[PDB]
């Protein structure tokens, strides 16, 4: 079935690999080469996860967990039931995600739009790979990566965090968090703004973008504008992710002590380091 | 206990929300259709919501969605296969016929108005007293297509008055008529404006506006559609 | 090669936009400010005008009294030394009264009475600012979504500083005004209630925060990819669907098998954002009042 306006857009073309061979849909979903690749990678990944859950002895989805190889294996391979499966599933996941993005590119080309979406998505992917590939490799073992289980990954997040005291003191994490919070603030404002104009007081005519500008200027003295706010959401969102990755890529690699002590560089600057009084003198 | 109750309740609320949200987002494009226009057998588990009505400013009337859907235009495409799910081939020139990535919607053939009832987009020369405030002024540059041939020259910027931003370049062709180019589909370089989407021979085929000094939503759609369509349909003449 | 619409290539300016009048009292509107060419590469160049009525003045005098009160304490902790002040900026902290004092206003200035005064000014600032989000919309004829969304934030803020302490029986449960101190409070709060990863509302709160970032990235990316068709003109795309809105919808339909409308996406967005602080405030409010330990709670599925 098609949306009422869809047919005219369903033309040949736009594929990156295999010309017309895979140029078709299944219900709503475009396929393409990268739809085939995505299904192969994902189906395999899921099979091996199920296989891992047999080897672990549980079907409970809240208990299923796939751990990477223990630290003694370094960056080498490991028997399937002691981390090798996690390694294969990770290759599957990376295949599936990158394929997902490339399929998004094919869709973009067919529709004649910009590539911003997959490019954005590529940030989520690089953050995933920071945790499972770049950081483990820089640290020397797969075992520094996170395990694949709903609750076990949270367990990793706590252990990983508290290895460095309170992780709040990672300055790169502080910037990330600010972007995450700021982004959500902006998302709330954007959605409310557009909806307040499209859905004015009972009886009244739709408001205009001039009203939206006016509301914001009256409220805070500035309007970023309708192009502005979409540019902003993108920036905030991806900057949050960029600094997330960075907060972890440096952790256990260039800084591995307690994050809280990093800050002494500032407190110890020669010009005020010894002055008595305050909290640190 | 209270936390159990709170959390149980919240999942219930959250399912209601997803239902409201999903259904609200079926105010356009539904009912689903088969490839020949008729309603599809399977519409899914969410029903269409009760209609809502937007009152439009400046006596433009109302919009009520959901409501009767239809392209209000011909569609020069045909099936390339005997079952659902395959591409539909352009029956003509898909750039000229407005299909594929060259697609347009039959929007209203009037201009977007600002909050005062004035045309939102004007050529800069009729917009007192707008002017380029930063960046390189494209007015005067030659315009180059993806064949690397000069297709015209820029004679004005059309600007969005209320939001104060450039929306189109007006370009003049060998024959003295002009076309609008969407601002987002041109690179202003130091000595020219480059247009990757279009080869020089396709500038004449840019849909043309009925009045030199306004542009309607219908026309913006044909222009923006035609130009983007060149990404796919003019690739034999791009070039690098 | 090709151009991406993250930054503008050409700015244009005309006379400053004083805005729509509707039922706004224009006496209370400032005048336009500077135009910033720097800002213009990314969004709008026009600064001002702003609206300042009685609520606005109140809100902002109060907001400053909050900030100046915390700041006066910072200098005092610094023994009035400018160098120590900058050195120890992130370490200073205005702390609430000690448990001893319960919910009373009895506590000496240096032992948390000053925190009460700061907190009083902040309470006036925020609620009056709230009243402002509602009214500036009323005066323009707009819906009140903004006030309703800002209320979700407020809820979390109220729960942390006012409601939870009241139910807990003491001001010492509240959050201290300081950079490092507030992060120590946060960490310590999770430890003291058994790790908030076991608080199901915390897990939702996270889902929506992360979800908020995915949605805004999707949405913003999407609008930019169809801005060559006028996609950012959202309100007219809602009133008369064009090819921008259709290619948006179809990108997503073809990608994940369903999609939104130009209006509906903004509802997904308002709710994704507001559920962060909505779920969050509840999770927090339940903590210590009803649940002393989320791990333990979790062990009884409830
Ligand atoms: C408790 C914790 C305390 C927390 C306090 C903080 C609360 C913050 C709330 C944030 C709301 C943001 C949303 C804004 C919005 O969309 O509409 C604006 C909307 C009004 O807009 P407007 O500008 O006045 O009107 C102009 C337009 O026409 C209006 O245009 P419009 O069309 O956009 O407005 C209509 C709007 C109207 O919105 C509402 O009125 C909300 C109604 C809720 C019912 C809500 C709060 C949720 C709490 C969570 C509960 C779990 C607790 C555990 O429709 C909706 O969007 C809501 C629909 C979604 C709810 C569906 C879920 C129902 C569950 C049933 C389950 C089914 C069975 C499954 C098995 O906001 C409100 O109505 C809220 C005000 C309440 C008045 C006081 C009553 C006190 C008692
Ligand atoms: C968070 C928020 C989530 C919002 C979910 C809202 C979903 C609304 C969709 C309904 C409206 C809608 O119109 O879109 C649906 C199509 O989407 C999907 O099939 C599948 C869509 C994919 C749904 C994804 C769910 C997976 C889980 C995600 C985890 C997130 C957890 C949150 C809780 C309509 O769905 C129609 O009805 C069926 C839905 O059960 C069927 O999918 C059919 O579709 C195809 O018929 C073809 C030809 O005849 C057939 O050959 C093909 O195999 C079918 O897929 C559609 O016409
Ligand atoms: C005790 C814990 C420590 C702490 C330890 C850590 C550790 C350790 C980490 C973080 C990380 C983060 N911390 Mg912390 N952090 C703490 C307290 C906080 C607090 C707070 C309120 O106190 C906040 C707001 C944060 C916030 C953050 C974020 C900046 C970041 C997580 C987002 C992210 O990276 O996404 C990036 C997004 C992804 C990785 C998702 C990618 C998804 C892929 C591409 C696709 C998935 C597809 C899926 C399988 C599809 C399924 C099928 C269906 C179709 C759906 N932390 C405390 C102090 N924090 C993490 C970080 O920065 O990671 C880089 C990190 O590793
Ligand atoms: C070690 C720390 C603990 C932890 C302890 C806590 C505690 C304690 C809390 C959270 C809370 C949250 N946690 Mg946690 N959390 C942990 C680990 C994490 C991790 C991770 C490990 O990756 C993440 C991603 C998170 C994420 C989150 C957020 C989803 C959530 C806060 C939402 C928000 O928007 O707050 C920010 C939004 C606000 C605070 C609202 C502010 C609104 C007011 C009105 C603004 C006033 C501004 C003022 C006037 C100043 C004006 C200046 C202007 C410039 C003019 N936590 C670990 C387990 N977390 C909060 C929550 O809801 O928990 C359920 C919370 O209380
Ligand atoms: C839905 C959840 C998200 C959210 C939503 C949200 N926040 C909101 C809103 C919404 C819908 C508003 O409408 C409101 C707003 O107006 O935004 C523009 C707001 C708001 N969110 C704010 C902050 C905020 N929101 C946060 C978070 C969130 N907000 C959540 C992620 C956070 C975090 C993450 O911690 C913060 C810090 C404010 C920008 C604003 C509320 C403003 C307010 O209450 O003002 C009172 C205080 C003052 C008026 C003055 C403060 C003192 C200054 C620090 C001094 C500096 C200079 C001075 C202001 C200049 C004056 C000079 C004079 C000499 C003239
Ligand atoms: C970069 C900014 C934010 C962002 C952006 C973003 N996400 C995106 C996009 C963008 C632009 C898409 O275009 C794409 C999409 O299609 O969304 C609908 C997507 C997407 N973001 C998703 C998820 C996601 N994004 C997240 C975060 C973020 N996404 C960032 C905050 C998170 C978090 C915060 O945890 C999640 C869980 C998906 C819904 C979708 C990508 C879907 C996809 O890639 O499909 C192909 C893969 C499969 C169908 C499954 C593969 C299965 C594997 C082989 C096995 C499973 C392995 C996995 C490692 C198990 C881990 C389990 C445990 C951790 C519990
Ligand atoms: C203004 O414009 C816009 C729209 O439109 C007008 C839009 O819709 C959207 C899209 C946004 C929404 C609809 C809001 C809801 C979205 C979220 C809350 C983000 C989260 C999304 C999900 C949870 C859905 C995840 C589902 C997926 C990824 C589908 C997986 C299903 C399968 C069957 C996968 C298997 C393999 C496939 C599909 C490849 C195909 C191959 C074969 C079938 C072989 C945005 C952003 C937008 O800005
Ligand atoms: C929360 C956010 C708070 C921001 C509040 C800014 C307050 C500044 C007040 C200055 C003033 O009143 O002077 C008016 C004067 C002009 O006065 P005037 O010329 O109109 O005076 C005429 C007076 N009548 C009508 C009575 C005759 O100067 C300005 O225009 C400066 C205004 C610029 C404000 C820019 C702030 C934007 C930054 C916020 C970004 C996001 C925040 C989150
Ligand atoms: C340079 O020096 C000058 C003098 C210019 C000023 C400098 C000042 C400085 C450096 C200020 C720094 C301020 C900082 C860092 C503030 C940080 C604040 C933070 C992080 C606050 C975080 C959380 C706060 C919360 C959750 C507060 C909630 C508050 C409430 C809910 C209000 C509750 C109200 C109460 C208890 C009062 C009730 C009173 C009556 C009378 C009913
Ligand atoms: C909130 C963000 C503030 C705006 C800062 C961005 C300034 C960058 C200017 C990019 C210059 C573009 N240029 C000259 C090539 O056209
Ligand atoms: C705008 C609504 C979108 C809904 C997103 C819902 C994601 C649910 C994720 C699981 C939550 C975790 N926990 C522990 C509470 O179960
Ligand atoms: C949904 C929020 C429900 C809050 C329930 C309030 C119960 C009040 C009893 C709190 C007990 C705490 N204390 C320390 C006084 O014992
Ligand atoms: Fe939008």
């Amino acid at each position: 079935a098609l949306l009422s306006f869809e047919r005219k857009y369903r033309v040949p073309g736009g594929t990156l690999v295999g010309g017309n061979l895979f140029d078709f849909w299944v219900g709503p979903f475009y396929v393409g080469f990268f739809g085939v690749a995505t299904f192969f990678f994902a189906a395999l990944g899921i099979i091996l996860i199920a296989w891992s859950a047999v080897l672990q002895g549980t079907w409970n989805p809240q208990l299923i967990s796939v751990y990477p190889p223990a630290l003694e294996y370094g960056l080498g391979g490991a028997p399937l039931a002691k981390g090798g499966l996690w390694q294969i599933i990770t290759i599957c996941a990376t295949g599936a995600f990158v394929s997902w993005a490339l399929r998004e590119v094919e869709i973009c080309r067919k529709l004649g739009i910009g590539y911003h979406i997959p490019f954005a998505f590529a940030f989520a992917i690089l953050a995933y790979l920071t945790l499972v590939l770049f950081r483990p490799v820089m640290m020397g073992a797969w075992g520094y990566a996170f395990p694949y289980g709903i609750w076990t990954h949270l367990d990793w997040v706590s252990n990983t965090g508290y290895t460095y005291g309170n992780f709040h003191y990672n300055p790169a994490h502080m910037i990330a968090i600010s972007f995450f919070f700021t982004n959500a603030l902006a998302l709330a404002l954007h959605g409310a703004l557009v909806l307040s104009a499209a859905n004015p007081e009972k009886g009244k005519e739709m408001r205009t973008p001039d009203h939206e500008d006016t509301f914001f200027r009256d409220l805070v003295g500035y309007s970023i504008g309708t192009l502005g706010i979409h540019r902003l959401g993108l920036l905030l969102s991806l900057s949050a992710v960029f600094f997330s990755a960075l907060c972890m890529i440096i952790t256990g690699t260039i800084w591995f002590d307690q994050w809280v002590d990093w800050w002494q560089w500032w407190v110890k600057l020669p010009w005020w380091a010894n002055i008595p009084g305050g909290i640190n003198g | 206990d209270l936390a159990s109750l709170a959390i149980y309740s919240f999942w219930i609320f959250l399912a209601g929300l997803i239902y409201y949200l999903q259904t609200e987002n079926m105010r356009e494009g539904y009912p689903l259709e088969n490839e020949d226009g008729t309603p599809a057998a399977n519409q899914g588990p969410f029903p269409l919501p009760k209609p809502k009505t937007f009152i439009l400013p400046h006596g433009r009337g109302t919009l009520t969605v959901p409501g009767p859907e239809s392209e209000d235009r011909p569609i020069a495409l045909a099936r390339t296969a005997v079952s659902e799910g395959f591409p539909h081939a352009p029956t003509g020139d898909p750039m000229k016929d407005g299909v594929g990535p060259a697609s347009w919607v039959a929007r209203r053939d009037l201009p977007e108005l600002d909050g005062h009832g004035h045309n939102k987009i004007k050529p800069m020369k009729a917009a007192a007293g707008f002017h380029v405030s930063a960046g390189k002024n494209p007015i005067g540059l030659p315009v180059r297509g993806c064949d690397l041939e000069i297709a015209g020259k820029v004679v004005d910027i059309w600007v969005d008055i209320p939001e104060q931003m450039a929306r189109f370049l007006e370009v003049e062709l060998k024959d003295g008529s002009t076309r609008l180019l969407p601002m987002q589909m041109v690179k202003v370089q130091s000595n020219r404006v480059h247009v990757n989407a279009l080869s020089s021979d396709l500038f004449a085929g840019i849909p043309t506006i009925k009045s030199p000094t306004e542009v309607t939503l219908l026309e913006e759609d044909k222009i923006c559609g035609y130009v983007a369509g060149g990404l796919m349909y003019a690739a034999p003449k791009r070039k690098s | 090669a090709e151009y991406q619409n993250i930054f503008s290539q050409v700015q244009v300016r005309g006379p400053a936009d004083l805005g729509m009048t509707e039922d706004v009292n224009l006496a209370n509107r400032s005048g336009v400010g500077p135009f910033s060419t720097l800002l213009g590469w990314f969004g709008n160049a026009q600064l001002g005008p702003i609206y300042l009525g009685s609520l606005g003045v109140l809100s902002l005098f109060s907001g400053l009294m909050w900030f100046f009160t915390i700041g006066i304490w910072f200098w005092y902790q610094a023994g009035w030394n400018p160098a120590v002040f900058l050195r120890d900026l992130f370490f200073f902290s205005l702390e609430p009264p000690a448990p001893e004092y319960g919910l009373s206003f009895a506590a000496p200035l240096k032992e948390g009475g000053l925190w009460l005064i700061a907190s009083f000014f902040m309470f006036v600032a925020v609620w009056s600012w709230w009243g402002r989000t509602y009214l500036r919309a009323q005066a323009l004829g707009m819906g009140k979504h903004t006030a309703w969304a800002f209320l979700s934030a407020i809820w979390l803020w109220m729960v942390l500083g006012f409601i939870r302490p009241i139910l807990m029986g003491s001001w010492s449960e509240a959050v201290p005004y300081g950079i490092f101190s507030h992060l120590d409070w946060t960490n310590n709060f999770s430890l003291v209630h058994g790790n908030l990863f076991y608080n199901p509302f915390h897990g939702l709160s996270i889902a929506f925060l992360y979800g908020s970032a995915a949605l805004f990235a999707m949405h913003g990316a999407t609008i930019l990819a169809v801005s060559r068709f006028g996609g950012e003109r959202e309100l007219e795309q809602i009133a008369d669907r064009g090819t921008a809105a259709e290619r948006a919808a179809l990108f997503w339909r073809w990608t994940m098998g369903f999609n939104a409308t130009m209006e509906g996406i903004h509802r997904w967005a308002i709710w994704m954002a507001v559920l962060v602080t909505l779920t969050g405030g509840i999770g927090i409010l339940l903590s210590g009042t009803v649940v002393d330990n989320w791990y333990v709670w979790g062990q009884n599925h409830g």
